[PDB]
Order: C-alpha cells, then sequence, then structure tokens
C-alpha cells in the first residue's frame, strides 16, 4: 500500500527514463528505471515481473502496471531502516564515516577476531570514492548490493 | 596537550640539545602535574624581556618576592612563570653555559617549582600534616636547627611553635622552601646539599619522587574527568524527580549490572509514586484517558474526564471521557472501572501535599463522611468512614462544562483486569530507551547462526553476514498486540523489570508495560529531564534534550552500547505532527557528501508535490525535453559516482575517477541552471547540489595533492563537444 510520496518518486521516475514520452517502457527502460532508483533487479529477474502482464504488446508496461508491480518485491521490505542503524553503530565516533579502526572495533565486541590486515581489506572494498572511508552511501551499497 | 613548545628551531641541537637536557632531569611525574594543572612550557629563542608572545601585561610582578633570594631586575631575567590561570613557564637560552655555574639552571627549577608547591602537596589538598609536620622540621624534631637556606626574613622566628597557630598566615613563604628544595634535590649539582642539611626534606622531597608526584598527578588525572562533566544530578538527588518507587529504582539496580545495559525512564509523575509502592496497577496501551492532579482523585485515571488535568477543557474532556468508554467497550474483562477508595497513607499524603483538606465529618443515611476539601470550584468531594469510597457531586451554584448536574455519587477509576480483579490504575514506567552493550547483544545470537555467518570465505560477506545478524538479533523491532513496539530483548528485558519489582513487594501486576518511546513515532514527547540507570548501578538524571544527548553520546553512542533513537527525529512525526531534534552523524556529512542518482530524482519528485511544477513538463517545447534529457544525465553521473565496480581499482585511481564523475555531473547542473524557466524552486535545489558537489571534490582533493582548488579545477576544463582527451587533461591538472 505505497503512500502518495511513495508514488510521486515511482513516476518521476518511471517518466524521466520514457524516452518516447509516451506512457510505457521498455524492458531495458524498466531496467534503467529502478537501478536509477537504487535497486537493481537481475538480467533475468527483470522479466518475470514486466512478463508477468503481457496486455501492451508483449513487452511494455504502462504506469499502473509499473507502480502496481511495486508491491511484489515491496508491500514487505523495510530493512532500508534498520541498515542505516546498522551503520550509526559502527560509526563509533559521530563523524558520519566508519573506519577501519572502528571496524576492527566493533567487529571484535561482537567477537569476532579480525586480522590487522583483513579490515583495512573490508573497508577498501567497501570504499568506492577512495576516501579510505565507507560513509552511509557507500555502506547501503555493500549491504544491499547483493 | 603537549607540553613544552619550542620557539625558535634557531640554534643547531646546542640550544634544542640543551632544552632536553634541562627537561631529561625533571621528573616526568612533575611534568604531567604540571600539564594536568593545564600548564604549557615555553622554551623560546632570544626573548630576554617583555618580548614573548604571552610576555606582555597580564598579571605580573605585583609584590616582589621574587627568586631564591629575593631580587625583582625583572629585565635580567631568562626564566619566567605567568603566575595566576594555568602556568605558563617561559624560558629562553643563548649560548653554551648552565653547567659551569648551575646556579643559573637552579632557577629553572625553583621558578618552576613554583609551579607544583601552592597546588603540589604545600597546599594542593591542604597543607597536610605531611609537610605542616615536615614544615614543624623548624627546630623541634631532627637536631638539625638548619633550615637557614629557607627559613630566613620569613622564619627567623624560631621562637614560635609553627603549627596550625601560625603556618596560614605565610602559605607563601613555606613555598620559597619546597621550591628550592626542588631545584635543590633536582639541581644537576647540589643535590646532596639537601641530603646533608635539612635531612627531612631530602626524604620528603624522595618520596615525592618514590611515587609522591604520580599521587597528585592522579588526583588530579581524577579530578581532571569529574571535574569537568556532563552535569547531571546523580544518586538519590535524582531517584527524588525520578518519580520511580526507590525499592523499586534500586531492584532494576540489579538488573542493570548483570545484563551490562543503561536503564533509561521519561518522569513519572509524583503523583503516582506511591500509588505505586501501594499497588495500584499501571495504564497499559489499552488506556488513554487523562491522570489528574488534584483532588482526592489525583493520580488516579477519573473516569469522569472533567476531574482529571484537562478540567475545563470542554473538548478535551469530551473526548477523553470518549476514550475510557472504548477502552472498556473494546477491552471488556481486562478495562472498566471500580470506586476510588483512597486508603490511609494516601490520605495524609495528599495532605502535606496540599491537595486535599480533611476537616469537618457529617452524617448521612447513618453513615458517616468525613468532607473532603479542595480549593475546586465546581465539584465537592467526601469520603466514608465504613470502607474508604469517595464521592462528589456538582456544587449546588455551579455545573458540569458538558452541562451535566449532579448528586453525590462515588469517583470511579479506570482499572484493568489483574488476576481476575479490576485493580485502580495509575502513571506506569515509560521507558526512554534501553541500551544494551553489544557484548550483551552477541549473547543473543544463536552460536550456530553466528558460527555459520563468519565460517566464510568473503572478507567483505563475512563482515555483511554480521551486520544482519546484529540488525536482526539487536536492531530490528517488530510490532505487538501486547507491548507495543519492540525488540525481542528489548521484551526479555521488559520482564526481567516486573520480576525484578515483584520479588520486591509490587502486587499491582507490572510497572513496565510497552517498548520504548524510541519508538514513538507516532507521537514522540519531548522530556527534558530523564532518568537512567548505568550498567554500574549508580542514578542519573540529565536536565536537558541535549544534556541527554549528549549524555548519550558520551556514554552509549560512543562507548560500547547498542543504540538508536526514535525514527521521527529531524522529521515531522504524524500524529502530534512534532519535530523533535537529534544530533544525526549520517546528516553531519551530507554536507560533503554527492547525492545519489535516487536520492536525487527523490528530491525532484519532492517538489513536484509542492509547487505543482515539475524540472520538465509534459509538452511539446524542445526547450523541455532539452531539460529532461539533461536532468536524465545527471541522474547518470551521480549514479556512476557510486560503483561497485570501483574496487577493481586503487584508492589513488577511485578519487580521480570519482572527482571526474562528480565533476560531470556538476557540470550538467551548471548547464541547467543555465537554461530556460526552470522554476525558481528548483534553481535553489540544484544551487544546493551543487555545493554538495563541490565539497564531495574538495574533500577528495585534499585527501591527494590540496593546492586545487575546485573553482580552478573546474575552469581548466571543457566540456563542449570532446570530452575524451579532456580526462587525460584532468589527471594532468592533479600532478
Ligand atoms: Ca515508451
Ligand atoms: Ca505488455
Ligand atoms: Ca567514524
Ligand atoms: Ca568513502
Ligand atoms: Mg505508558
Amino acid at each position: 500500500q505505497l503512500t502518495e510520496e511513495q508514488i510521486a518518486e515511482f513516476k518521476e521516475a518511471f517518466s524521466l527514463f520514457d524516452k518516447d514520452g509516451d506512457g510505457t517502457i521498455t524492458t531495458k527502460e524498466l531496467g534503467t528505471v529502478m537501478r536509477s532508483l537504487g535497486q537493481n533487479p537481475t538480467e533475468a529477474e527483470l522479466q518475470d515481473m514486466i512478463n508477468e502482464v503481457d496486455a501492451d504488446g508483449n513487452g511494455t508496461i504502462d504506469f499502473p502496471e509499473f507502480l502496481t508491480m511495486m508491491a511484489r518485491k515491496m508491500k514487505d521490505t523495510d530493512s532500508e531502516e534498520e541498515i542505516r542503524e546498522a551503520f550509526r553503530v559502527f560509526d563509533k565516533d559521530g563523524n558520519g564515516y566508519i573506519s577501519a579502526a572502528e571496524l576492527r572495533h566493533v567487529m571484535t565486541n561482537l567477537g569476532e577476531k579480525l586480522t590487522d590486515e583483513e579490515v583495512d581489506q573490508m573497508i577498501r572494498e567497501a570504499d568506492i570514492d577512495g576516501d579510505g572511508q565507507v560513509n552511509y552511501e557507500e555502506f547501503v551499497q555493500m549491504m544491499t548490493a547483493k | 596537550n603537549n607540553l613544552v613548545k619550542t620557539e625558535f628551531t634557531n640554534e643547531t641541537l646546542d640550544k634544542i640539545q640543551q632544552t632536553q637536557d634541562l627537561l631529561k632531569k625533571i621528573p616526568k611525574d612533575v611534568l604531567e602535574i604540571y600539564s594536568e594543572l593545564g600548564g604549557e612550557i615555553y622554551f623560546t629563542d632570544i626573548d630576554l624581556v617583555e618580548h614573548k608572545e604571552l610576555q606582555d601585561l597580564s598579571e605580573e610582578e605585583k609584590n616582589s618576592m621574587n627568586s631564591r633570594g629575593e631580587k625583582v631586575p625583572f629585565a635580567s631575567r631568562f626564566v619566567f612563570e605567568k603566575k595566576r590561570e594555568t602556568p605558563k613557564l617561559i624560558i629562553n637560552i643563548k649560548d653554551y653555559a648552565i653547567n659551569s655555574e648551575q646556579s643559573k639552571e637552579v632557577y629553572y627549577e625553583i621558578g618552576k617549582g613554583i609551579s607544583l608547591d601552592i597546588i603540589s602537596k604545600d597546599k594542593s589538598l591542604d597543607p597536610e600534616f605531611l609537610n605542616l609536620i615536615k614544615s614543624l622540621s623548624d627546630d623541634s624534631d631532627s637536631s638539625d636547627l638548619l633550615f637557614s637556606q629557607k627559613f630566613k626574613e620569613k622564619l627567623e622566628l624560631n621562637n614560635k611553635s609553627i603549627d596550625i597557630n601560625f603556618i596560614k598566615e605565610n602559605l607563601t613563604e613555606f613555598q620559597h622552601a619546597f621550591s628550592l628544595a626542588f631545584s635543590y634535590y633536582f639541581a644537576p649539582d647540589h643535590r646532596t646539599v639537601l641530603e646533608l642539611y635539612a635531612p627531612d626534606m631530602f626524604e620528603y622531597m624522595n618520596k615525592l619522587e618514590k611515587g609522591g608526584f604520580e599521587k597528585i598527578s592522579e588526583s588530579l588525572k581524577k579530578e581532571g574527568v569529574e571535574k569537568d562533566r556532563i552535569d547531571v544530578l546523580k544518586g538519590e538527588k535524582a531517584l527524588k524527580a525520578s518519580g520511580l518507587v526507590p525499592e523499586h529504582a534500586d531492584a532494576f539496580k540489579k538488573i542493570a549490572r548483570e545484563l551490562n545495559t543503561y536503564i533509561l525512564f521519561r518522569p513519572v509523575n509524583k503523583l503516582a509514586t506511591n500509588l505505586i509502592k501501594s499497588g495500584v496497577a499501571t495504564k497499559g496501551l489499552n488506556v488513554h484517558g487523562k491522570s489528574s492532579d488534584w483532588g482526592p482523585v489525583a493520580g488516579y485515571i477519573p473516569f469522569d474526564q472533567d476531574l482529571s488535568k484537562k478540567h475545563g477543557q470542554q473538548l478535551a474532556v469530551e473526548k477523553g471521557n470518549l476514550e475510557n468508554k472504548k477502552s472498556i467497550t473494546e477491552h471488556e474483562g481486562e478495562i472498566g472501572k471500580i470506586p476510588l477508595k483512597l486508603d490511609h497513607l494516601r490520605i495524609e499524603e495528599l495532605k502535606e501535599n496540599g491537595i486535599i483538606l480533611k476537616g469537618k465529618k457529617e452524617i448521612d443515611n447513618g453513615k458517616k463522611y468525613y468532607l473532603l476539601e479542595s480549593n475546586n470550584q465546581v465539584y465537592e468531594f467526601r469520603i466514608s468512614d465504613e470502607n474508604n469510597e469517595v464521592q462528589y457531586k456538582t456544587k449546588e451554584g455551579k455545573i458540569t462544562v458538558l452541562g451535566e448536574k449532579f448528586n453525590w455519587r462515588n469517583i470511579e477509576v479506570m482499572a484493568k483486569n489483574v488476576e481476575g480483579v479490576l485493580k485502580p490504575l495509575t502513571a506506569d514506567y515509560d521507558l526512554f530507551a534501553l541500551a544494551p552493550s553489544l557484548t550483551e547483544i552477541k549473547k543473543q545470537i544463536p552460536q550456530k547462526e553466528w558460527d555459520k555467518v563468519v565460517n566464510t570465505p568473503n572478507s567483505l560477506e563475512k563482515q555483511k553476514g554480521v551486520t544482519n545478524l546484529l540488525i536482526k538479533y539487536g536492531i530490528e523491532r517488530k510490532p505487538d498486540s501486547t507491548k507495543g513496539t519492540l525488540s525481542n530483548w528489548q521484551k526479555q528485558m521488559l520482564d526481567r523489570l516486573n520480576e525484578a519489582v515483584k520479588y520486591t513487594g509490587y502486587t499491582g501486576g507490572d510497572v513496565v508495560n510497552h517498548g520504548t518511546e524510541q519508538d514513538n513515532e507516532e507521537f514522540p514527547e519531548k522530556d527534558n529531564e530523564i532518568f537512567i540507570i548505568n550498567p554500574e548501578g549508580e542514578f542519573i538524571l540529565t536536565k536537558n534534550w541535549e544534556m541527554t544527548g549528549r549524555f548519550i553520546e558520551k556514554n552509549i553512542t560512543g562507548k560500547d552500547y547498542l543504540y538508536y533513537f526514535n525514527r521521527s527525529y529531524n522529521k515531522i512525526a504524524p500524529g502530534n505532527k512534532a519535530y523533535i531534534e537529534w544530533t544525526d552523524p549520517i546528516t553531519k556529512a551530507k554536507i560533503n557528501t554527492i547525492p545519489t542518482s535516487a536520492e536525487f530524482i527523490k528530491n525532484l519528485s519532492s517538489i513536484r508535490r509542492s509547487s505543482n511544477v515539475g524540472v520538465y513538463k509534459d509538452s511539446g517545447d524542445k526547450d523541455e525535453f532539452a531539460k529532461k534529457e539533461s536532468v536524465k544525465k545527471i541522474a547518470g553521473y551521480l549514479s556512476d559516482y557510486y560503483n561497485s565496480a570501483n574496487h577493481i581499482f586503487s584508492q589513488e585511481k577511485k578519487r580521480k575517477i570519482s572527482i571526474f564523475r562528480g565533476i560531470q555531473a556538476y557540470n550538467e547542473i551548471e548547464n541547467v541552471l543555465k537554461s530556460k524557466q526552470i522554476a525558481p524552486e528548483y534553481k535553489n535545489y540544484f544551487q544546493y547540489l551543487k555545493e554538495r558537489i563541490t565539497n564531495q571534490v574538495q574533500l577528495l582533493l585534499t585527501h591527494q595533492k590540496s593546492n586545487i582548488e575546485f573553482k580552478l579545477l573546474y575552469k581548466q576544463l571543457n566540456f563542449t563537444e570532446n570530452e575524451t582527451d579532456n580526462f587525460e587533461v584532468f589527471q594532468k591538472i592533479i600532478d
């Protein structure tokens, strides 16, 4: 039962990637509407949703065909919240950033012996912009991206 | 606090290899005492006179009792102590000369010494007998009346027993001594002089070196924290405004320790403190009636709402009653009303608390009634004798705001079922938050799980698996029919509390009925004073929303405890439509963080739903589509910024490859900011976005080579037709 606000997005976004400005989007086009929204269906997981409705010329959904598609995986998920609290937990100093020092730290009270090496290592693979630390964003990515 | 500051690194080692030699002689502790007192030492080049950056007009020469012997020819000085606030010792050196006549470097010791005396032991706790009796070494203990080195013009008064009768008057003179003693005990030359003349001051100083210096370097280190702290009133001084019933708070004290977790409570009304100990059960979620703070009923939830705080609120009451009824209607068998039976102690309590006035008696239907007075002006009250029931009626010269008027009726209160017995209701213990230690949550996860997780070969996936574990077994909060919204441990915790206040004596059931206000996303409340019970057992009560916040950051946030805060903070909680602020680190860093594809598209959607106009309108102006096509371009760069393939790169490249992508976005933004009539609302936004990008790219630069300013760097680029070589250009700019 998405909120109205929850809807405006799903249109602002759904439209922005509607090249031929009608009101329906291709498959690749869908892939992008969502990716941009910060999500990302699999090459094949992308069909079973759209594929599931084929009244528009087999392979093209309308605005609703989409809006009503934002249930299957959405009328359930709310982790986006926890993950942000998980983050504030590892950012032990209040800087909005997670340093290898603090990863290793929180990582051990929870009882995990990490090698000084294999930490600077995790931190690195979570760092995308290269500033050595992981911010909420980089973090959010590392968590959800499967 | 780096104690020593070396001004001019002018002379070769000679100057340096001199200051060192000087200090390496003074005991590491004697320095710690200095730094502790906040002092700093200044070693500067040729600055003899009032020339040092700290050598100007402040507390200077006021009275003249200066060096060992007194002199005061200032201008002829090279060592000095800025006496007043933090001690500021300033010394300068010139050529190769302190050792021949060490009679010079000695002033660096006394000149110093006046560092620790008056705040050392001589007077720092007070002239504690140790130094008070050691000072007695004038001429009464040892056959060494050889104090002619420290006691001349001020103590040739051998003819006067020097204890408490006279030592005060000249605290000052007894410093001139502890100093010279110090200067001697440590002077590179005359140490033995001190050991051969006064025989005690030597041992005194010696014990000081023995560990006496680490002494004060602790009673000061400890008072370092305790001093500058967060003003919370700890102890029963708090347990008072706390509201909680003492036997309980204490009962709780055990759990805190055992489980190791801070327990925080909101204000528990005082007018219910005892109704609790008494055995009155507490309000659950099922009842939403308003308590009261006056008359006999006070501290109970009068079924009649005109008898509660909202007395007069023809609409609050009108909606208040409306709520007890449903409370009963809906939850019959467990929620209903019963007669107010103030007991014994309660009466005498609402007495010295000036809520009710017990006086004249009376007779009715053969039963005795002690009129129970209350300065209210519409209801009169009286309590029975047989049973202590209480009644009221509408004065013969008034009316109920709802428009009701009646004769003597009993005062009914809301009551929940509790062991098949409708017990009356009063305030409950509304937990503000619960902060278990991370280590505790660890013992909340079923070994096998945490095991199946850690026994993985993927460095980064392990981390993830853990975080989720930590999320599942610790941060997650589910809803509940009974106890509201809370975590699982939150619940097991919620029990240990009640069972704890049960083996105490409570017979009203539970005192903590639901989850933490941290889940009051609905109708968040802001209490100034918060009662907290640390894992040690101490009681604490903050005074401000801020102090609480500050408190939590210092003791919970950044110590090892799990804590989350009300999701509705910094937002606008729907229910009561309230904005309650709480420091959020993520937001701290927002200014310096380029936004995401989604975080971007979001803010668009937002505005659309406000100034009904969107970035691009569905029309034909090939200018509109220009804009559409153009934001779609930004919502790409931003998307590229955060690429997860950025791992197959090195740190060095990441910043570069990113700083660029970042610039890219910034560009297309300048591009659209310079477009047609883009509503001024969006105009502002993009203006906002720009700054982020700017801040971001700057931050990414500072991490590398930093003489480059976004502003400049940008100029030097060309996003006209060919973007190609442009990037090769860029790299070159950062070398
Ligand atoms: Ca289309
Ligand atoms: Ca179709
Ligand atoms: Ca941090
Ligand atoms: Ca980073
Ligand atoms: Mg409550």
